[PDB]
């Protein structure tokens, strides 16, 4: 219930402060303004390389997943099985790392 | 000089006049943040560029 | 006549060259350091 | 009873923050041989007044956005969760004391981002859209080193809950075991926040240029809370403080003090170094970065094993 | 009676608030931008005033014009005045920026840039210095801070 | 006659590339620029009290322009015309009569300090040192048309500034 009312408290003093700054100078009286950027009439190109590095930061992302319960499975009694588990992770996170450098995947974004 | 007290022409031949020619092929192949220091790496003053 | 000029003597040297300190501990000094931090930090 | 004491956390990070922008400037401004602000208040002390009551009358642009709910909700996310972040903190004793309250501030941490997102896609100009984009990337590429980092470190620590790194710091300080890891953490954090060198938006356009006085005036206090903040998780994680149950207040002021000294780091790094293109922080990311953390990630999950140091569960 | 003296005392307030936290958009087109960098070194030190340095022209209040307005120019110059929030005020520092100065009578150079934009304070010099500029700014804050936006409010 | 910067061939033993991997793996040149800012934090910083203090100046300097007189009260300009044939600006317009006495003098005299480039050719085109360039710079109006100076008011400078104008020639003029 605490951590529910503290959202809470974080959540409507925001939207006051958000209320107060798009709403108290609206109240006062100016003049408006003509609806009118370097690419305002070009179309945005795709670019690949923002693309890779969005899905090599998903797939990354997964295996941290997949590795950060260690700090409660360091407590096991299968203390090899663990050490062997945890290290062919990391090291098929760094065999993943290592396949994009070659093939050039991180470039002009490295 | 016309052998008057005024100068009939007067050219200006500035530095910075010709390195800005040059601007397009020496950013050829850069980045966009590359420009900014190339465009710096020439010391351009625009008063003698446009004269 | 009383001009401008400098003294008789000429001014004093003024330095003009690059005068980088080359301070600090060198390479291996610094590793060494590094893991001595290490290995306290460990036991 | 319970709301005074969210009262008397929220309000100061507000006051904290705006004399943060005075400190700044001050400490700036003095290291660049001339002086900050110091007409308008006695040295300056009145300059955060004046800049918030400024701001607050300014007229707003009023962008023709292409959707309004997203222009709000910006601001919204990013000050609820650049202030809700600050409750799991043990200042010695935390608000809301939880279990896992190092992955509740990566999970934060995540989730900060849609911020600039919509920021990004709710202003016309594709341009903003660009550089949305490129520091949503960098934001999502810094949090893989940060997790990994955390990762690492709780591993030493031996559990998710943020008052056991108190007790794990009694004898000797995490800096002293863990110093490549502290580096590369606080280069991280800096990267993070868009902090210098790794600020990109500033130099050749921004995603919240469209916003008026008052949300970008938002937007700062979020974004300096989280500085704070960051500086404050970094000096509890690292350079932890001597503890005593009876007296919480040397605690409290040997932390603060720590975490001031942070900040005013923070403020160092800004005046002393260039700032770094978006390919050559991918570079110092994907290639320099994240191999030292893979390779410190399997010493310290192998360490404790060949050592019998492994901690204990509570 | 109570009504006048209060709001009195606000238009004080948002007058110290408005002219204690300026944040200038210079333009960066000649001579006169030189000695505005002059005036923002070390010595001078606009920033100490709470005037920052290259502020944004999205956020600004007051626009410094210190050089020359062309011809070719002077479309972006009014592009950049009217996207600019208000209260908004224009500073021209330098002889090209009130008159034309010495290239007045030329076929390209627009003769003051109050042609273009209303402007509160002429800076006269080619350059003027910087101790004039900085009395410039001053001079302006004190135009700010004489400012009776709510006594017209309340008396109209 | 010349020297060849950046053409140094690095060190290849074993010494010298674990320096420069130690550079590289611990940061010692951004350590190097710390230093430099924190070390330059605790100077004293240059930075005056405008307006009460100012900056230097030499009584050579060209301000605000002004018309001297003879220490008789006659004034000093007798309508040559020299400063607006030498002024570069044409900031300078004259229009001149004989008055009751028959003297040679000015009925106006307007310099337009929204033209003028402040270059003191006319100071130092001037016979007699009628026109003079002052000391004064704080001198910004609010409205174009202030700065547009006919006779009076540089008559009301001369009356105003004399006392260091005089002091600023007696001390200058040798140079001259
Ligand atoms: S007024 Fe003089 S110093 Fe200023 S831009 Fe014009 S020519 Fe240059
Ligand atoms: S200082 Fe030069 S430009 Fe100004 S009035 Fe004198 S001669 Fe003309
Ligand atoms: S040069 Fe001197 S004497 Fe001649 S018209 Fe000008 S101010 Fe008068």
């Amino acid at each position: 219930m605490n951590l529910m009312i503290t959202l809470l408290t974080n959540f409507t003093l925001a939207t006051l402060l958000v209320t107060i700054a798009f709403w108290l100078p609206q109240l006062n009286v100016y003049s408006e303004k003509t609806s009118p950027d370097p690419m305002g009439s070009a179309r945005l190109p795709f670019s690949m390389k923002f693309f890779l590095v969005a899905i090599t930061f998903l797939l990354f992302d997964l295996e941290i997943a997949l590795l950060l319960p260690l700090p409660w499975a360091s407590q096991t009694t299968n203390l090899n099985t663990m050490l062997t588990m945890a290290l062919l992770l990391i090291f098929l996170l760094a065999v993943s790392l290592a396949y994009e450098w070659t093939q050039k995947g991180l470039e002009w974004t490295e | 000089s016309d052998g008057s007290s005024r100068p009939y022409r007067c050219k200006i031949k500035a530095p910075g006049f010709a390195h800005l020619a040059g601007l397009d092929k020496m950013s050829k192949g850069h980045m966009l943040a590359d420009v900014v220091a190339i465009i710096g790496t020439q010391d351009i003053v625009f008063g003698e560029v446009d004269r | 006549v009383k001009q401008d000029m400098p003294p008789v003597g000429g001014y004093g040297p003024i330095d003009y060259k690059r005068n980088l300190p080359r301070r600090g501990l060198s390479g291996y000094s610094m590793f060494a350091v590094g893991i001595g931090a290490l290995l306290f930090g460990y036991w | 009873m319970f709301m005074i004491n969210v009262l008397t956390l929220i309000i100061p990070i507000l006051l904290a923050v705006a004399f943060l922008t005075l400190v700044e400037r001050k400490v700036l401004g003095y290291m660049q041989f001339r002086k900050g602000p110091n007409v308008v208040g006695p040295y300056g002390l009145l300059q955060p007044i004046a800049d918030a009551i400024k701001l607050f009358i300014k007229e707003p642009l009023r962008p023709a956005t292409s959707s309004i709910s997203m222009f709000i909700l910006a601001p919204i996310l990013a000050l609820t969760l650049a202030l809700t972040m600050w409750i799991p903190l043990p200042m010695p004793y935390p608000l809301i004391n939880m279990n896992l309250g190092v992955l509740f501030m990566l999970a934060m941490s995540s989730l900060a981002v849609y911020s600039i997102l919509w920021s990004g896609w709710a202003s016309n100009s594709k341009y903003a859209l660009i550089g949305a984009l490129r520091a949503v990337a960098q934001t999502i590429s810094y949090e893989v080193t940060l997790a990994i980092i955390l990762l690492s470190v709780l591993l030493m620590n031996g559990s998710f809950t943020l008052s056991t790194l108190i007790i794990t710091q009694e004898q000797v300080w995490l800096i002293f075991p863990a110093w490549p890891l502290a580096m590369m953490w606080f280069i991280s954090t800096l990267a993070e926040t868009n902090r210098a060198p790794f600020d990109l938006t500033e130099g050749e356009s921004g995603f919240n240029v469209e916003y008026a006085a008052g949300p970008f005036a938002l937007f700062f206090m979020a974004e300096y809370a989280n500085i704070i903040m960051m500086n404050i998780f970094t000096t509890t994680l690292f350079l932890g403080a001597f503890h005593n149950p009876y007296m919480p207040e040397l605690y409290t002021i040997n932390f603060t003090i720590k975490s001031l000294l942070l900040s005013i780091t923070f403020l160092w790094i800004r005046a002393s170094y260039p700032r770094f293109r978006y390919d050559q922080l991918m570079h110092l990311l994907w290639k320099n970065f994240l191999p030292l953390t893979l390779a410190l990630c399997m010493w310290h999950v192998s360490l404790p094993i060949l050592l019998s140091s492994i901690p204990p569960q509570t | 009676s109570r009504g006048e003296y209060v709001v009195a005392k606000l238009d004080d307030l948002i007058n110290w608030a408005r002219r204690s936290s300026l944040w200038p958009m210079t333009f960066g087109l000649a001579c006169c931008a030189v000695e505005m960098m002059h005036m923002a070194a070390p010595r001078y030190d606009m920033d100490r005033f709470g005037v920052v340095f290259r502020a944004s022209p999205r956020q600004s209040d007051v626009m410094i014009v210190a050089g020359t307005l062309t011809n070719k120019m002077a479309p972006a110059l009014r592009k950049v005045y009217d996207q600019m929030p208000e209260p908004r005020y224009v500073v021209s520092m330098g002889s090209c920026a009130n008159g034309g100065g010495y290239y007045h009578y030329s076929y390209s150079v627009v003769r003051g840039c109050d042609r273009i934009v209303p402007v509160d304070i002429y800076v006269p010099g080619c350059p003027p210095t910087a101790e004039a500029l900085l009395y410039g700014i001053l001079q302006l804050q004190k135009k700010i801070k004489r400012e009776k936006r709510l006594r017209i409010w309340y008396r109209r | 006659t010349y020297k060849y910067v950046n053409l140094r061939e690095p060190s290849m033993d074993m010494k010298s590339v674990t320096d420069r991997a130690a550079q590289t793996l611990l940061w010692t040149e951004l350590i190097r620029g710390l230093g430099m800012t924190l070390s330059y934090l605790f100077r004293e910083p240059a930075t005056i009290n405008y307006p009460f203090e100012k900056g230097p100046l030499s009584p050579r300097f060209r301000g605000e322009h002004a018309l001297r007189r003879y220490p008789s009260g006659e004034e000093r300009c007798i309508a040559c015309k020299l400063c607006e044939a030498v002024c570069p600006a044409q900031a300078i317009t004259i229009e001149a009569e004989p008055r009751a006495d028959g003297s040679r003098r000015t009925t106006r005299y307007d310099i337009d300090m929204t033209k003028c480039i402040y270059c003191g050719f006319c100071q130092e085109a001037c016979p007699v040192d009628a026109i003079v360039e002052g000391p004064n710079f704080e001198f910004s109006t609010e409205t174009h048309e202030e700065l547009l100076y006919n006779k009076e008011k540089l008559l009301n400078n001369g009356d105003k500034w004399e006392a260091e104008i005089a002091a600023n020639i007696q001390a200058d003029y040798l140079y001259r």
